[PDB]
């Protein structure tokens, strides 16, 4: 990435490619919600869905997902509708230096930004590792009814 | 006087890597065989994928290597060859990583509907392969001539 | 009686040294199917080709 | 033929699906829709249903 290029390769919170993915547009924010790092389901009002940010004991849902017009700060904003990617295959925040293996399962920690592979059960991770700002950018293969909340 | 007489042949079902039904599948292009000769109807392994641009590099199926995906039968992008349709080397594969297709087989009984598929070393369908998948069968079985074609279900990987 | 028993054409010009002909073939099925249905089958072709001098 | 062989759920067994909802296709039965022996029936293997609890 960088210089020595014309485009940079990718932006957070943007799909990558045109293959099978679900967006969920009934959906309300509780928290500053950041693009990209994974959302919990508090409760449903009504039909729609009351989705945080990642916190510890809650199992992932998806990933935000950028778009022009709603949110016009950057940002996505407490009690904003917001665009969730269900299912399909995006750009997620990391904080990884080395790209991992092939196929392998992600687990995530902090604000729903990725903290390393080796996991037992989940998404999995697709060919795909950029650098940004200060940082670097995986990329994530979201499959629906992946992730099975725990019984109490 | 004489008698008139009629006659009926009926046409065959499938072909070695065709697909099968119009159900939600999922054809990832933008795949090179980097080494060698892929069939059309032959599971292929992932020997690279690259980071930035983002092309996967296509070979065929080795002992201890996990499978990806099922070559699709395409009328441009196939090469003629040995008699048959390849995916000569240095060329785009559809893969297919979703869906129901028409695999090549070495088994000799049918199979169960909803059961685990088992590959061998080769990349083609055999009832008691080394190779485990997450596939299940979709029940079609039948030939082409003296060729055996079983149908799978894919799930991605 | 060789022309006389046997058809003759005309379609290749004095200069030409090859000819090809080609065939071609078929596959396919249907089945029986419900109102909000997703599950079709699919058909397809062949061919092949011979040569002369 | 290609054609599977659907039944009702009895003890022991795994699900594959949830019928739908169509005009058309369903019988009234029992004042309620209902899929008869024969014909053919609407299996949704994905998505979202409303199911009876």
């Amino acid at each position: 990435a960088y210089e020595n290029l014309m485009l940079r390769p990718a932006c957070p919170g943007n799909l990558s490619d045109t293959s099978t993915y679900n967006i969920d547009g009934a959906c309300v924010a509780q928290g500053d919600i950041e693009f990209g790092s994974a959302v919990q389901v508090v409760g449903i009002v009504d039909g729609v869905k009351v989705v945080t940010a990642l916190s510890d004991g809650g199992t992932p849902y998806g990933i935000a997902f950028r778009s022009q017009y709603e949110h016009l700060s950057g940002k996505i904003l407490d009690g904003e509708v917001c665009n969730v990617v269900s299912h399909g295959r995006v750009w997620a925040l990391t904080s990884l230096d080395e790209a991992p293996s092939l196929f392998s399962k992600l687990q995530f920690g902090s604000g729903g930004v990725v903290t390393g592979g080796s996991g037992y059960a989940g998404w999995t991770f697709a060919g795909g590792f950029v650098k940004h700002e200060d940082g670097y950018i995986i990329e994530v293969r979201v499959k629906q009814n992946a992730f099975i909340v725990p019984p109490p | 006087a004489q008698i008139n007489a009629s006659y009926q042949r009926d046409m065959a079902i499938a072909l070695p890597g065709m697909v099968a039904d119009t159900s939600k599948y999922n054809i990832d292009g933008a795949c090179v065989v980097n080494e060698g000769d892929v069939l059309v109807g032959a599971a292929v392994q992932v020997v690279q994928a690259q980071a930035v641009d983002g092309h996967k590099l296509v070979k065929a199926l080795t002992t201890g290597t996990t499978p990806y995906g099922v070559a699709i039968r395409s009328h441009w992008q196939t090469v003629n060859a040995q008699n048959q349709m390849i995916y000569e080397d240095g060329g785009a594969i559809n893969v297919m990583t979703s869906g129901r297709v028409w695999m090549l087989s070495k088994s000799t009984e049918a199979p169960t509907f909803g059961s685990a598929v088992k590959l061998d070393v080769d990349g083609q369908e055999k009832s008691d392969g080394t190779i485990e998948t997450t596939w299940t069968y979709a029940g079609g079985w039948t030939k082409y001539k003296d060729i055996q074609l079983v149908e799978v279900q894919l799930h991605q990987l | 009686s060789a022309l006389r028993v046997f058809p003759v054409t005309t379609e290749l010009s004095p200069t030409d040294k090859t000819f090809e002909y080609m065939t071609f073939d078929k596959v396919g099925t249907a089945q029986i199917i419900a109102d909000y249905t997703d599950d079709l089958p699919l058909v397809d072709a062949l061919g092949t080709s011979e040569f002369g001098k």
